[PDB]
């Protein structure tokens, strides 16, 4: 059905890609992982990879709420763009580091105007060479739609959780 | 086609309805923006601010609107039973945008009604999700959580972060917030990242999680021991930051009087229901009040205490619920009486109330 | 050995002399502690917080003071002249600790003299990487900067992190904080905190590495020269929302570093913090005790910041002044001597025993 792999896929697609947008979602939040996250983005930016973080206007469960993590985390400024600064971009980065999020994915909102989501702007990650999914099962989230992403040429899923996941890839790059 | 807005005459509101970022999308639209001088030096904007976007300038609540096709306003209009008719300044027919309490004001939804006006009431917005673009009450709200740290922070001796000095170490402040709810979660976001040890209650088990994704800590005949286990938690608390609010109900009590006396001397306690009977029944709205040792804040329009960020927000939760229906081409505005959002917002429409709750 | 702790009576004063913790350390030393009446209830400090470390309550100051060989306290006393004159309440030829404000206070100093009572003033803790426990300077000039951050954010109509939202994206302020001492070092940690963006300023360079370090960007050129500096100061000043300024020279008036020029250049709502608004500020337009509107820009000069923090301060002036007298006090004969020999109780001594033993403008 879908493409899965495991963190040493991950290193080796992400320590040899070009540019990067990091999209993080409510799951990063639920599992802490803004410093999991943060080191892995110097990581690639010590090999010369491109990293830009992708901040979906309502990603998480409060405004701002990728926000106060990623500063915590120390993230510059000058790497957190929002959706419509960002979107124009990925159809030009090789990867689509999506963790912990997925509603804010979703192109169902887009399409069939009966999905819950239907309306609502989204972060055009299916445009990147390749995506990745950082979630833990295949559930969904808020608004429980099944995300039509996860099947695709271009997707692959990494299983785990938000932080113990990063922390694996920061690790096999290493 | 003109778009027109006022300057907010209701006492202590300092935000205005309009941003320049919103001119040009408005002045996009084919529109003719029109605000009256000095309608925004509350939220800090100016009026050249505003003349570079495309926005012309009125001298008059009045002289501004006129022939005001569609308006736009933060705090409903004023009926003439308090001292200043607003109401009677809008075109007869004309399009009020705005947040007007509708449920519990009637007198004023009337005064439209009889000037034959349809007004859309912001704060009935569709709980979906294309809506959460529209949404006035959690763009708000949002920053009243903010606030409600950096106003309880202010009226706090102690400093909020840990510190490392030569003269030994500083402990960090113990923040507690009651409702999870947008405004609550920016509380303990901020409270947090100042340095507190946030910790977060509600009656929605289903926010513990929430909570605990910003680096919060929930607290766990049921409320025998719930409402008790809050004491202990309360009797070591500095900041005590109430947001819980349930709409056309007085705010439910989460700290009593009883609790107050209970408490840490020096403490404060940030009571952003203070207008709806408040989470504290010695919380007074308007000002702090002191006893038992505790500084009790309860001020008022928190929102506007942000009146500079929180208006650009507040007008785009405007203009994003309007743009859909400025018709392709025509150059005309179309509400889609079906549309979701309209057909929840509007409560009275060119001739008598309209909306449901009202009949 | 009687030390005893009195309330404020400076208009403007919530910070006391003293700790629990701390009298439980003094007796410890062999003292006996006493304090009057709500000495620091406005430090959160209760009278039942010190009888329970062991310290006496004492109705009144004039009692509390009257048998005390050491007096601890925040502010240099009133003389007669000024209202009620402490300085008679104090037993003659007997030990005073206490920021004295001396090198400015003459009045201050003659009045005690002349009861051969022995004043350290400590504010002139000579800066040695020794005495650093027991620098009043610091362990308050630091809850200052703190608090500068705190009353910019609490006049200011923004916030300060970003946010990106469904009614759009809220930027961040962008704080400047000129002098990164004790307080300007704290104003940019506590700005980071609320996510703010941080521009800083010094003159002594060693600051930048520390300035980088906390997070913020130091004003710098690009490759006389003082003003091509200067110059893009004001490149930052323009996109400012908040203003910081603490920058000091011991001795006499407070150097400027926003003129009333630059003021005018500011963005309307932007907010200064004025530190050394009780130097002149740097800042003119500053008037102390007050904020003042003017060119669309609120000038927020407090005074005394560090009483705004009182609950947190006099824990803190309470365990310099214990850090410092703690050496003097030999062990066993539970009694107390004052070195000389230690640069300490050198430098920071401005009259002992009848005389003014200070080389500042008497030496
Ligand atoms: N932020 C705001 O202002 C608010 C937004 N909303 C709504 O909430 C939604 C936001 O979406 P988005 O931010 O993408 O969130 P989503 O609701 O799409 O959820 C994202 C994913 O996180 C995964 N997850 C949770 N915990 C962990 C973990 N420890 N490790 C790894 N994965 C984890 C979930 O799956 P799995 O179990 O597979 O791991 C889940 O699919 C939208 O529908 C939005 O409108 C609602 C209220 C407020
Ligand atoms: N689309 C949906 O599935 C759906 C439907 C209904 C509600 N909601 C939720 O409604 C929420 C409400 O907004 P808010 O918190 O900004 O506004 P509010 O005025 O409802 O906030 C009050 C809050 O504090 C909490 N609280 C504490 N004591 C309470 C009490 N006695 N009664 C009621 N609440 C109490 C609540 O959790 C509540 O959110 C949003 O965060 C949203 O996610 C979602
Ligand atoms: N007692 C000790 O051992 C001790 C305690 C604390 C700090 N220090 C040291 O003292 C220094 C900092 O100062 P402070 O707080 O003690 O003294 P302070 O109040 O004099 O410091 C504030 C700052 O103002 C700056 N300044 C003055 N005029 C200026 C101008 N025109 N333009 C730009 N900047 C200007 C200075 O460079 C200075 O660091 C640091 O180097 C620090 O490490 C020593
Ligand atoms: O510390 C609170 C904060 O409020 C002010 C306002 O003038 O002080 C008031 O509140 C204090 C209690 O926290 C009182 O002790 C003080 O007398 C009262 O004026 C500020 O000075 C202070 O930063
Ligand atoms: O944003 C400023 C902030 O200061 C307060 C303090 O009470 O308001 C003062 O400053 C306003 C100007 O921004 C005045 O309009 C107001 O009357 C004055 O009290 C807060 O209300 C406000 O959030
Ligand atoms: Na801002």
């Amino acid at each position: 059905r879908h493409m899965a792999g495991s963190a040493e896929d991950a290193a080796f697609i992400m320590k040899n890609a070009s540019k990067v947008i990091i999209v993080p979602g409510y799951g990063m939040a639920v599992a802490q992982a803004q410093h999991a996250l943060r080191e892995m983005a110097d990581v690639l930016k010590k090999e010369g990879v491109e990293v830009s973080y992708a901040i979906h206007p309502v990603a998480g469960r409060m405004p701002g709420h990728m926000n106060v993590l990623l500063a915590e985390a120390n993230v510059p400024y000058d790497e957190v763009f929002e959706l419509e600064e960002i979107n124009s971009s990925f159809q030009t980065a090789d990867v689509a580091f999506v963790i912990g999020a997925n509603d804010v994915t979703n192109p169902a909102a887009k399409t069939d105007p009966s999905s819950p989501i239907y309306g609502m702007p989204i972060l055009d990650v299916e445009k990147a060479g390749t995506v990745l999914f950082i979630k833990r099962s295949m559930a969904s989230g808020y608004a429980g739609v099944e995300n039509e992403l996860f099947f695709r040429n271009n997707t692959m899923m990494l299983f785990g959780d938000a932080k113990k996941m990063t922390e694996q890839i920061v690790q096999a790059m290493n | 086609m003109k778009i027109a807005i006022p300057k907010e005459r209701r006492p202590g509101e300092d935000r205005v309805a309009i941003s320049p970022e919103v001119v040009k999308k408005l002045v996009g639209l084919g529109f003719e923006v029109i605000v009256e001088q000095g309608a925004g030096v509350g939220a800090s904007i100016t009026d050249d601010a505003l003349t570079a976007a495309g926005a012309t300038i009125a001298s008059t609540a009045a002289q501004a609107l006129s022939q005001a096709d569609v308006v736009w306003k933060v705090q409903r209009p004023m009926t003439a039973e308090e001292g200043t008719d607003e109401v009677a300044l809008i075109k007869e027919g004309a399009v009020l945008m705005c947040h007007l309490g509708a449920l519990t004001n009637r007198p004023v939804v009337e005064a439209l009604t009889k000037r034959k006006i349809t007004a859309y009431a912001m704060e009935l917005m569709p709980r979906i999700s294309r809506a959460q673009s529209m949404d006035i009450l959690s763009s708000q709200s949002n920053l009243a959580g903010y606030r409600a740290v950096i106003d309880g922070a202010y009226e706090f001796a102690r400093a909020f972060p840990m510190m490392m000095t030569a003269a030994g170490t500083v402990p960090p402040a113990r923040v507690l917030v009651f409702g999870v709810g947008v405004a609550g979660l920016q509380a303990i976001a901020t409270a947090k990242r100042l340095g507190a040890v946030v910790m977060a209650t509600d009656v929605r088990a289903a926010t513990k999680e929430q909570v605990e994704s910003l680096g919060g800590k929930f607290i766990t005949e049921f409320r025998k021991k719930q409402a008790e286990a809050v004491l202990k938690e309360l009797v070591k608390t500095d900041i005590a930051i109430t947001t819980a609010l349930i709409p056309g109900k007085p705010a439910p009590v989460l700290i009593t009087e009883e609790m107050v006396t209970k408490m840490k001397p020096g403490s404060v306690i940030i009571d952003l229901a203070v207008e709806a009977g408040g989470n504290c029944p010695l919380s007074e709205p308007g000002k702090i009040v002191v006893k038992h040792g505790v500084k009790i804040v309860g001020h008022t329009n928190v929102p506007s205490r942000v009146a500079a960020d929180a208006s650009p927000l507040f007008a785009k939760n405007l203009l994003n619920f309007l743009t859909p229906h400025v018709d392709k081409d025509t150059k005309t505005l179309v509400m889609k009486l079906e549309d979701e959002t309209v057909s929840g917002t509007c409560v009275t429409r060119d001739g008598a109330i309209v909306h449901p709750a009202l009949t």
